[PDB]
């Protein structure tokens, strides 16, 4: 009868940067869209 | 053994996790199981009646917990009891916003995508879009 | 890739097997790059088969040349990442 | 995402009703207010000394330069020029700053007669790819507002999977959220009233 | 004679109208009730939204309105609320951190921000103080988006509760969220800075607790009541009427929330 499992221990959210297609508008948008992405990461990790 | 006063020290707060994540409902249902809430009520029994009470306390708690803080802000303004069945009737109301809006059998099936979304159960998911079609007329 | 896994079978059969493609066997791997809207590399096969064989379907000629215009009015006829303008220091090497 | 959720989830359109004119018209007010405070103040009003019009002055420049046409001599870039040349140079060189100031903005004699310092080519570069890049997303929004598609950007994103990869459906309906606000939104300004 | 000011910031027609019948059943006439958008004393804003004109943004635990879940607990959650600007016009919050990106100056916008936070904190310590709380909780989101305002939040925040002697601890938005929905007997007082996050968080509190009115102190000097749901707006109208000098009408409006939440203008 040895461990059997950390019920305390959680897999963390792996998160995803989110991809946005590559079309003029996206390079007009290039910065913001990067920040919203960072934005979202952020989240993700956080909780909220 | 382990597991009871493990989940007891989480309730408390005295235990945290090990990422010091939230304590809430998603998360507990991950580790110790669906029926958490069942198995705990049971070994409470065998405490005193003050950590009886707390473990109901934190159990209900825990279980508004279910919702976001967004849901609770828009639909928890008039007392937590009746919570749920103001946040049903929103609920039914965007699904008849939705029908009027596209058609049904398009919200037939988002209806679906949904509950695969939700981990719906077929009858929970048969009931509610009875209930929105029947509201509708 | 159906069209790797054809080239790379050709490989085998001339070099591993000694033995020559035919026209057939052409004509399937630009029937593929017509198919799969790949018009670059049928341009190349396209000049295979004028080299090795006799000429091309001229049928898959056509075909190939109307999915490259249809890019080029689309804009699709590079990858867009490789037309923004780079410079010394805005490259992200990885 | 273990756990019976509570709700399905619906598209978070509930304000569908959001004219494309009242929309765009809060991105113009909001951008003329961030342009404002960056400039300053507008600047002190100048009355001109002399009364004529910008193609009067190019009209006259042309006249007086095509006179001496005939005895205009070109030569090597580092021999040293005439004064036919150097009045050529700074009459050009002015006119096509007040074009590019005005909003005429013809790169083929702005990159001629305004181009001296390699940063002048960078600019002209810079300048050169916004004016194509505006062009391209006016024309996508517009043939992207006559199919009726979301005149905002929409993400390569698929959501059933988003749904199975988190654990707690709380910052994925955040993120269905702000998305599909994201791309009910008309994220233009009307740039007549930038112009001015 | 006596005017009672309503306010309506995103409240649907339904909540301002059973409002107005309630001070009109209840008031008997001898208050009018007028409607506006702005306000100092005798005010009643109606909705989620926050009112143009008010700085802090207080909430507690009410005992007489404890739900049963939430008996004993005493937790007092101050929001901090810049100024507010016309709709169209950019918002201070978001002002402070997109300017410093653009490279526009951010003096003045500061300057107003520095004398809100200052006033927000002042409001927090001396609940503090007189709740007997050694030690505050500041929560800020830690976006990155929001990299500026909360640095200056902090910045500000904990600079005023040293100087008054406490102490202070920050922290995110979600592990205080759920803390405070969770296990609330572990916070005193918990100020909050300005962000839409964290107005979400102060309303899910006020509901969640059983449905309560949160107090927004103005900058003219004073305190108005705040609402969001037919319960919590009832609440808000009897701690209106309390402060006019109506103590059997404000019970009998308490009263009515407690049994009928939903329908308190028949109830009483």
């Amino acid at each position: 009868r040895a461990d059997e499992v950390d019920y305390t221990n959680l897999p963390a959210p792996k998160p995803q940067k989110t991809v946005w297609d590559d079309n003029i508008e996206t390079e007009v948008l290039r910065k913001y869209l990067d920040g919203l992405s960072q934005y979202d990461m952020e989240e993700a990790k956080y909780g909220v | 053994s382990t597991k009871m006063q493990t989940l007891h020290k989480l309730l408390t707060g005295e235990v945290s996790f090990k990422n010091k994540a939230p304590v809430k409902d998603c998360n507990i249902v991950h580790q110790f199981g669906e029926n958490w809430a069942t198995e705990l009520s049971a070994y409470a029994k065998t405490l005193p009646a003050e950590q009886q009470k707390i473990i109901v306390r934190q159990i209900a708690r825990v279980k508004l917990t279910r919702y976001t803080v967004a849901e609770l802000a828009a639909y928890c303004g008039d007392g937590p009891a009746l919570l749920d069945e103001t946040a049903r009737a929103a609920n039914i109301e965007q699904g008849v916003a939705f029908v009027k809006a596209k058609g049904v059998e398009a919200f037939e099936k988002y209806v679906a995508e949904e509950s695969t979304n939700a981990n719906w159960k077929p009858e929970e998911a048969k009931k509610f879009i009875e209930d929105v079609k029947a509201k509708a007329k | 890739s159906k069209f790797c896994a054809m080239m790379d079978l050709l490989e085998e059969m001339q070099h591993r097997n000694r033995l020559k493609p035919n026209e057939e066997s052409w004509t399937w791997v630009m029937k593929e790059c017509v198919k799969s809207g790949q018009f670059r590399l049928g341009y190349c096969i396209q000049q295979v088969m004028e080299t090795e064989c006799k000429g091309c379907p001229a049928d898959l000629v056509k075909a190939n040349e109307a999915n490259a215009q249809k890019a080029k009015t689309e804009g699709k006829e590079h990858p867009g990442h490789l037309s923004q303008q780079a410079g010394l220091f805005d490259v992200k090497v990885e | 995402i273990s756990g019976v959720s509570p709700l399905l989830y619906f598209p978070p359109t509930t304000t569908s009703t959001t004219n494309r004119e009242d929309q765009i018209n809060k991105n113009t007010n909001i951008a003329i207010q961030m342009i404002k405070r960056y400039k300053g103040e507008v600047p002190p009003h100048y009355t001109r000394k002399s009364s004529a019009t910008i193609e009067q002055v190019e009209k006259e420049i042309d006249a007086l330069l095509g006179g001496a046409e005939k005895l205009r001599k070109t030569s090597t870039d580092d021999q040293p020029m005439d004064k036919l040349t150097l009045m050529e140079r700074c009459l050009r060189h002015a006119l096509w700053s007040y074009h590019k100031e005005e909003g005429r903005y013809d790169f083929d004699q702005i990159g001629r007669w305004v181009v001296y310092t390699p940063e002048d080519e960078v600019k002209l570069a810079q300048l050169k790819r916004e004016v194509e890049a505006k062009e391209k997303l006016a024309a996508l929004r517009k043939r992207r507002e006559e199919e009726g598609l979301p005149g905002g950007p929409v993400p390569r994103i698929n959501w059933p999977q988003e749904y199975s990869s988190f654990i707690d459906r709380e910052p994925v309906v955040a993120k269905r959220i702000r998305y599909d606000t994201l791309a009910s939104t008309t994220l233009e300004r009307d740039e007549k009233q930038i112009e001015s | 004679s006596k005017q009672l000011t309503f306010i309506s910031a995103g409240a649907t027609a339904a909540v301002l109208q059973s409002a107005s019948a309630i001070v009109s059943k209840v008031a008997g006439g001898r208050v009018q009730t007028k409607t506006a958008k702005e306000a100092g004393r005798h005010a009643v804003v109606v909705g989620p939204e926050t009112p143009i004109g008010v700085h802090t943004a207080v909430t507690e635990v009410p005992k007489s309105a404890q739900d049963p879940l939430f008996s004993g607990v005493s937790t007092v959650v101050v929001r901090a609320v810049l100024p507010r600007a016309a709709p169209d016009s950019v918002q201070l919050r978001d002002a402070l951190d997109v300017y410093a990106s653009a490279g526009i100056d951010t003096k003045e916008e500061v300057r107003s921000a520095t004398e809100a936070f200052k006033k927000s904190a002042e409001v927090a310590v001396g609940k503090a103080k007189a709740k007997g709380v050694k030690r505050i909780v500041l929560v800020v989101k830690q976006a990155s988006k929001h990299n500026c305002i909360n640095e200056l939040f902090k910045k500000i925040s904990t600079e005023t509760i040293e100087s008054a002697g406490l102490t202070t601890e920050v922290v995110g938005t979600a592990a205080v969220a759920n803390q405070l929905i969770v296990n609330p007997e572990s916070l005193g007082v918990v100020l909050l800075n300005d962000v839409a996050a964290t107005e979400q968080i102060e309303l899910a509190f006020a509901g969640v607790v059983g449905g309560v009115s949160r107090v927004y102190h103005t900058v003219e000097g004073g305190k108005i009541s705040a609402g969001h749901s037919f319960k919590s707006v009832a609440l808000a109208v009897a701690q209106e009427l309390r402060e006019l000098g109506l103590s059997s009408e404000a019970d009998k409006v308490e009263a009515a929330a407690s049994k009928n939440p939903r329908a308190v203008v028949s109830a009483l």
